[PDB]
């Protein structure tokens, strides 16, 4: 792409210097170019990429939340007609969120997650993978909705299958899923109860392994155990 | 509150 | 452009949402398609066109802040070589801010401050003016470096000495142009007893206006002055 | 601190 003349090293020098300036739409496309060179990622760069699509797509899920929202204020009774462009622009939003998904989905399948064979990564794609349809699940309101929640819930799954076999019950990679799964049941696929099982179940593991760690992998872990917790806090 | 994810 | 088969009215609307959603590119690219149409903007119009390019600008210019930052860092004695790619970055941010200025500067040349005769709308673009080249006068290194400052300078003028005949002290215009100027001198031209003076014969002309005023208008211009008064604090 | 502008 634009990026075929720049270096690896040097893609991901700067996208690590987007990082800094919080700069995400130029840090996912030097990530994106870093993939497309072919050679698989390390540790650190896929963290690289997963941060700078995160909060590209989370702005863009920010954005189309606060349209949607006066869309269907715009469609209560005694509200006054004003036309088209409420819709045409959270269309507009939605449309470039489905395409940074689908941009993201797109890396996944050539070929991040086929070549990934160590449990680490590819848990980690496959996280991604359910995380990015969880997003087009956000927004589905047709006929593919069931099938863009099933793309989500497979990838999660099989995600979770090897996490259990591959990972500790502290591991952040594995916690983190376990985080999004649970959120994909209660928001997504009205599973509260499984929602609430799944953070309860993989808090309590955690808890039990934490005495294996270092004070490092402590303060890793813990964390994010905070944010199941906050979770099953919100939905108790 | 929305629910938190990472 | 892009925006020439939309209503104004439509695109006023949506520069309104996009606001609300904190695009501001997007609402940066309404308040163009707007001002292309050729028709004067109102009050309420102008400050979408403002608020939107100085979110944008805004954003560019605190990510190139932290490019250039370590640029210089990396310039220092003792500093590991790390090839052109900061530069490069650093120009790349560079070139996109000095863009946006220009797309700016260029509706205020074609044909917003032209048309702008009551003295509300001829000081409030050449304010604009004055600050887009000042953005250009941070990122300048070189021979034209002079006359961008120049440029600035002169907008700022003009529009200072119509707002001195025609504007109250508390007139939030005159009161903006009037700290944005001292910005100028104290960042820019190398003047901070310039900047100094001005802010304080600002906020004390001010000062002994407030009585004329309501409580709303109070409200307004008193707002200002604490950002006069904020910046005397930093510079004394 | 910057210098405040708006
Ligand atoms: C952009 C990368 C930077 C900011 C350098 O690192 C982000 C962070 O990267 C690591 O932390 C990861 C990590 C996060 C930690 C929970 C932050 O502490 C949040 C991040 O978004 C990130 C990279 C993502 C995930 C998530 C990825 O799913 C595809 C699964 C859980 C979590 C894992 C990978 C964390 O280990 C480190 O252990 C943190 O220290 C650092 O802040
Ligand atoms: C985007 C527009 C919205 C958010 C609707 O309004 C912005 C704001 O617009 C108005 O306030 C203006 C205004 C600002 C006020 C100081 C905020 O209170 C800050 C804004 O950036 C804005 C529009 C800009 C200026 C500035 C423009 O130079 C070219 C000169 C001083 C100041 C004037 C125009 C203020 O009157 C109003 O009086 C405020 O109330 C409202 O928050
Ligand atoms: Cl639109
Ligand atoms: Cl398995
Ligand atoms: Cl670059
Ligand atoms: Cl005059
Ligand atoms: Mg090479
Ligand atoms: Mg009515
Ligand atoms: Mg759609
Ligand atoms: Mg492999
Ligand atoms: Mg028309
Ligand atoms: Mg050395
Ligand atoms: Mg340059
Ligand atoms: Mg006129």
């Amino acid at each position: 792409g634009a990026m075929g003349s720049m270096e690896r090293a040097s893609l991901i020098q700067k996208a690590k210097l987007a990082e800094q300036a919080e700069r995400y739409e130029d840090m996912a496309a030097f990530m994106k170019g870093a993939v497309e060179k072919g050679e698989e990622l390390s540790c650190e760069e896929r963290n690289l990429l997963s941060v700078a699509y995160k909060n590209v797509v989370g702005g863009q899920r920010a954005a189309w939340r606060v349209l949607s929202s006066i869309e269907q204020k715009s469609n209560e009774e005694g509200s006054e007609e004003k036309g088209p462009e409420v819709r045409e622009y959270r269309e507009k939003v939605e449309t470039e969120l489905q395409g940074v998904c689908d941009t993201v989905l797109g890396l996944l399948d050539s070929h991040l997650i086929k070549e990934a064979g160590d449990a680490e990564s590819r848990v980690f794609y496959l996280k991604m993978k359910g995380d990015y349809y969880r997003y087009l699940a956000e927004v589905a309101t047709g006929d593919d909705k069931k099938r863009i929640i099933d793309s989500a819930r497979s990838a999660y799954q099989e995600a979770m299958d090897i996490s259990k076999k591959e990972m500790p019950p502290t591991n952040p990679i594995r916690l983190g899923l376990a985080l999004n799964f649970s959120v994909f049941h209660y928001e997504i696929a009205n599973s509260p109860e499984e929602a609430i099982s799944l953070a309860k179940t993989t808090f309590d593991e955690a808890m039990a392994d934490l005495h294996t760690l270092s004070e490092d992998s402590y303060k890793d872990s813990t964390l994010i155990m905070q944010l199941l917790r906050d979770n099953l806090t919100l939905w108790t | 509150q929305r629910s938190t994810s990472t």
